């Protein structure tokens, strides 16, 4: 009676390390 | 609105909230790798709708039932009462089963597809 | 569906033509017309599928051909053991599938 | 020398169901698009269901619509059709057939090639 | 491009733990690179207290 | 090196976020996309016999330009009503 | 106690429009697909259109297709059917019903739960 | 549409069943069978809504079941207040929709 | 003065084939939808096919569906349309007519613009 | 079809209406109206097509308009040379297409 609807842009996230970079660098 | 405002929002009015953060995905070395990064993470989830059939889709439906194993919640307990957060912290164990469930729908549809269109 | 002659017959060693006749949309416009020769109880056999074929274990007594909405199954030099009710059949189309006819009750005099 | 042997059928009384099997042997079974085909007694043939060679596309002729349904095992190579309802008109021998359809990567098999003995299905 | 910042606006707020009132930013507040030892030059002050 | 790898890098978004943009659209996959956003006079009064007839498109794109971000706009909006529309055809029966 | 209040109907002749229009109150009214009936004299009831709940989809009965116009307005919190053509067949009570449909994210409301009170249109 | 017995009868404290039968596509695919109970005037009000459920508001009184095509709805220990005219209906289908039945009308003895 | 000139026509008995044609001259040819409609003796008219501008999509009128062709060459500014089985109904004078469709970058030309002399068609 | 009057007639000077009704899926829908005059022999003349709109060549002598599921051409002050078949036309919709209707012998008195 249910299925499985697939969604794209859900407001999910996970924790995670990335290389942010400055911006005085790039003007904010 | 804007990016992420619906993540403390219950599950059925942030599924309207979905152009936006699909949007915000814009999508030396040090930024560099992270571009290309977030373009393979891109191209990854493209990849995986398709796969599913769901291409060019943001709300896609299919036709694998949903097993009472992965939630037996009932839709007002999940759309009305849940965020998606708390929605991923419950259905994670069971990706790996819903994704190749889903690969396999697909597969399955589209041989029947290139038979039906073969009939005649 | 298709009209078929009930019945024709023939002396041994004559020709005797089976006619079929369908409609544009199941005959004219697709070229997928069988036969099927039916003795009395056991089961029908294939004896021509498409316009001009026949299966493997058939002999080449047996023919037939297909012009406008008319199909024809032809058996030269007719033996004792032909007594048989004959079927066509054709490929409607993806909609109504397989059409098939009256038997005619081949009669050897 | 292919060998369908079509086990089931018997009597029925409108309204009610029954089911028919056929096992198939002597040729590879999951490559092949079965059907079944109706002769009532003293009338020609007619035919009422088309299965695919993987079972997942099902097709039927318009006056038995959602009141047949046929599926096949292709681990047993038994085919089976499961008739609801079963009216007067329906009394018929039913013939387990081979053909009717290809995959797409194969030739057009537009034909019955291989029939079986034939069921008995009679409805009083 | 892919990732938030996740500020937290508990004015009280150690920095272990639950945070509630979080705000998603794109970039941070300036933040000067200041080298002080023993003693935290030019920070930022706490909203309530200690 | 650098220099002509943050190009190609460049290039690669550009053409994801138009690939995007079509998608959010339901234009996906499509060259020549057909919507259900109603062309609104005030963007451009002109005929069709004026337009595809008579102008190129560089003088089209100099003309309407000051209203992509209200096109685009209900261009997603429209999208996003057919998608709810669509699922819940699809969840009828 | 949830409140369903038609207000409108009345007379028209043979060609003529008429367009009646319900007010609802008790419970959030965007999220209920509403629907009318019809039920004419000394006969029992017709389903006649469903509008979604957020009304961008509509469904009639065959009879009515092409003539019957159905929309609803979430800010007001009302529904309204304009009705052209009104052929002496559409003599009926008209009633405001609150079902028939969801949203694909709750459960099936196929039933009509809260009907109004029944708004009298007569063709002559 | 529909078949509904036009009216059953019973004394007060009997049970009375009111059957409703369609078609395969009507109550046999779907099982989303109906009842409302219409009193002279006023407005019909949801008794039974699926096979076996019941809205809030409305006794355990009221109840009904499915069995192959034939809906049927019971009402045990009948009141004098139970004299209304009660209808069927189910899901046809996204093309048919919604078919109702004719009235029940209820004469308690 | 646009000039359409249709060729063809004459006596065929029931089951036979004839193919007319229309040559246009005077305007741009790749640009207009072009149309067939019949008009039997002392009968009005009655509309038989329709054919785009660019030729790859053609319509008819279900009388006619899987016996008539409509085919265009823009090399040549001619129109032909191939008739099959020709039954007793189909007798009539056949007029080559510009107009009942556009490109979807022109105004809507739902109309017939310019029409030919005709062509007399008889069966018997 | 279109439902047209068989003939329509009057003195040199006057005015006629030539009306012409459908369904609310043929005019009523889709304001794609048109009319033709075709004298004995030759071919049909477009006169009027959409509800309001003349071809070029043609003089202001001829109008029309659409109300309702009902068109109608007005022809004012009629000459000796309108002596012809009119008839209607409508765009039905992407299945029908265009249907005609009966021709108007218009016969000036
Ligand atoms: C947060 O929760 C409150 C609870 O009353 C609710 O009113 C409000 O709409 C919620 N906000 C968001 C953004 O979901
Ligand atoms: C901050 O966190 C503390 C943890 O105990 C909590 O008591 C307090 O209410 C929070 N403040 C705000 C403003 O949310
Ligand atoms: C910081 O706050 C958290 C709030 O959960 C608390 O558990 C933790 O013990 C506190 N730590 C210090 C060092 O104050
Ligand atoms: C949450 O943070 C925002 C930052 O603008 C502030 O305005 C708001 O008052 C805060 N709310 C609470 C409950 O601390």
């Amino acid at each position: 009676n249910l299925w499985v609807t697939v969604y794209y842009g859900v407001p999910v996230w996970k924790e995670a390390r990335t290389t942010l970079f400055c911006a005085s660098c790039v003007p904010t | 609105l804007g990016f992420l405002g619906a993540a403390g929002s219950t599950m059925g009015a942030a599924s309207i909230t979905l152009t936006v953060q699909a949007r915000q995905l814009l999508s030396g070395i040090k930024q560099l790798q992270t571009r290309v990064l977030a373009i393979e993470h891109y191209l990854k989830d493209q990849q995986l709708l398709g796969i599913w059939g769901c291409s060019g889709k943001l709300i896609c439906c299919t036709a694998v039932p949903w097993n009472s194993s992965w939630s037996n919640k009932s839709l007002t307990d999940i759309w009305d009462n849940m965020t998606w957060m708390q929605w991923d912290r419950e259905v994670s164990n069971y990706t790996g089963i819903i994704y190749r469930l889903l690969e396999d729908s697909q597969n399955q549809q589209e041989r029947n597809e290139q038979d039906l269109l073969a009939l005649d | 569906a298709l009209t078929q002659p009930p019945s024709v017959s023939g002396s041994p060693g004559q020709s005797v033509t089976i006619s079929c006749t369908g409609t544009s949309s199941d005959i004219g416009s697709y070229n997928y017309v069988s036969w099927y020769q039916q003795h009395p109880g056991k089961a029908p056999k294939l004896m021509i599928y498409d316009v001009t074929q026949r299966p493997s274990g058939v002999s080449d007594r047996f023919s037939g051909s297909k012009s406008g909405n008319t199909a024809s199954l032809t058996i030269s030099g007719l033996q004792a053991d032909d007594e048989a009710d004959y079927y066509c059949s054709a490929y409607a189309g993806r909609q109504t599938f397989y059409i098939f006819g009256g038997g005619t009750r081949l009669t050897v005099l | 020398e292919v060998q369908l042997v079509e086990t089931g059928g018997g009597l029925v009384q409108p309204g009610g169901s029954l089911k028919l099997s056929c096992r198939a042997s002597g040729y590879t079974f999951s490559s092949f698009a079965m059907s079944w085909v109706r002769q009532a007694p003293g009338k020609g043939l007619e035919w009422v269901s088309l299965i695919n060679d993987r079972g997942g596309l099902t097709f039927y002729v318009d006056s038995v619509k959602g009141r047949f349904t046929i599926s096949r095992d292709n681990s047993k190579n038994t085919l089976s059709l499961q008739m609801h309802s079963l009216r007067d008109g329906d009394t018929a021998v039913y013939y387990c057939a081979t053909g009717g359809m290809s995959s797409a990567l194969q030739s057009s098999k537009y034909y019955f090639d291989f029939w079986g003995q034939g069921a008995l299905v009679t409805v009083s | 491009a892919g990732y938030a910042i996740l500020k937290c606006n508990n004015k009280t707020f150690n920095g272990t733990g639950s945070c509630n009132n979080v705000s998603t930013v794109q970039c941070t507040h300036g933040i000067k690179p200041v080298v002080s030892t023993q003693l935290l030059l030019n920070g930022s002050l706490a909203e309530e207290e200690i």
